[PDB]
């Protein structure tokens, strides 16, 4: 239920289709003559949508009860802070943190000084920084689902859905240098097998 | 924002 | 530029992600416990969007001049008729025919007795017939681009975009028996290699 | 709707 769009819409469909080759390191690369900021912006939006729906499938198993903290494994714990509303990181539940996190990413996506909808308006000079912060924070949603909820992911059959979207995610951030090794440490074991 | 044990 | 949706939206993202395995005969299959009509409806919409954007990239090379007829090769020629507005097939240009064709598919997509947006409303009993007619008619847009315009498809670099989307298209209609061999005859040589 | 040579 949606349909015809341009020009970043062809880019999104371009990226979605080219994954069908199964070689994700090639289909992740910047198409010839395409704006780097727009290619990352287009995929960052799609990643946000994908992980929003992946987490939405398991949302009944992630509660204030079974997830009092944001966790990827026992070793890693996330406390939420952004710019101003919350400066010092605050300890909260995994459902509430992801709500903070996804509502925050939406706010950047709806900021036209950041993600301009007019096709002729340059992305800001700091756009690369803003996109790195988005993707590094969305990765943590993969990490929490994999460590805590993977059993629910297999009760539903989303495991192919999640692993294909996660493989696409890692190969994309790796191609463009979008996330530090220190941030991918929780899934590092899975990352090395992919 | 990110704490480790 | 779009974002959060349910439940057929997860289905669309589900299908888009699972292609990343490169095995398209598996990711095309009906997920366990999913409504067959809804799984075909969700992919039919995505196919429509994909081929709408693929044809939109070459739209400057397809004119009343170089394409006075709708053609897949010299052997195959299409004349447009639907239900009522045009009953007897009429000879027209390839741009005008595809405009007739895509505007027609949109009209079915916007018909809620056919593609209901409410998640609890059954698809009509004839839905399978209506979807077969859509996909068999959208295939012809692949066929015209491949035969006539493939040189333009490679001047732009859309050839991976088109071949991956076409491979996904053929494997999907083949899985669900959505198109007769007689209709795929123009691309049959390419279909046999895929 | 579909003619062949
Ligand atoms: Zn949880
Ligand atoms: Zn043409």
């Amino acid at each position: 239920p949606k349909k015809n769009g341009s020009h970043q819409y062809e880019l999104l469909k371009h990226a979605e289709a080219t994954l069908g080759s199964g070689n994700l390191r090639q289909a992740v690369m910047l198409p010839e003559g395409e704006d780097l900021n727009e290619w990352i912006a287009v995929n960052t939006v799609d990643f946000f949508n994908q992980i929003n729906m992946l987490y939405g499938t398991i949302t009944e198993f992630c509660t204030e009860a079974s997830c009092p903290v944001m966790s990827a494994g026992p070793r890693y714990e996330y406390h939420w802070a952004d710019g101003t509303n919350i400066k010092k990181p605050i300890k909260c539940s995994a459902p509430k943190y992801i709500d903070y996190l996804m509502t925050w990413v939406q706010d950047q996506l709806d900021d036209e000084t950041l993600f301009p909808s007019k096709i002729g308006v340059p992305f800001p000079k700091n756009f690369m920084s803003v996109a790195k912060t988005i993707l590094k924070r969305l990765f943590r949603v993969y990490a929490h689902i994999y460590h805590q909820h993977f059993d629910s992911v297999m009760q539903l059959q989303e495991e192919a859905h999640l692993n294909t979207s996660f493989k696409h995610f890692i190969f994309f951030v790796q191609e463009f240098n979008l996330i530090d090794r220190r941030e991918l440490a929780p899934l590092q074991e899975l990352i090395e097998k992919l | 924002t990110m704490v480790i044990n």
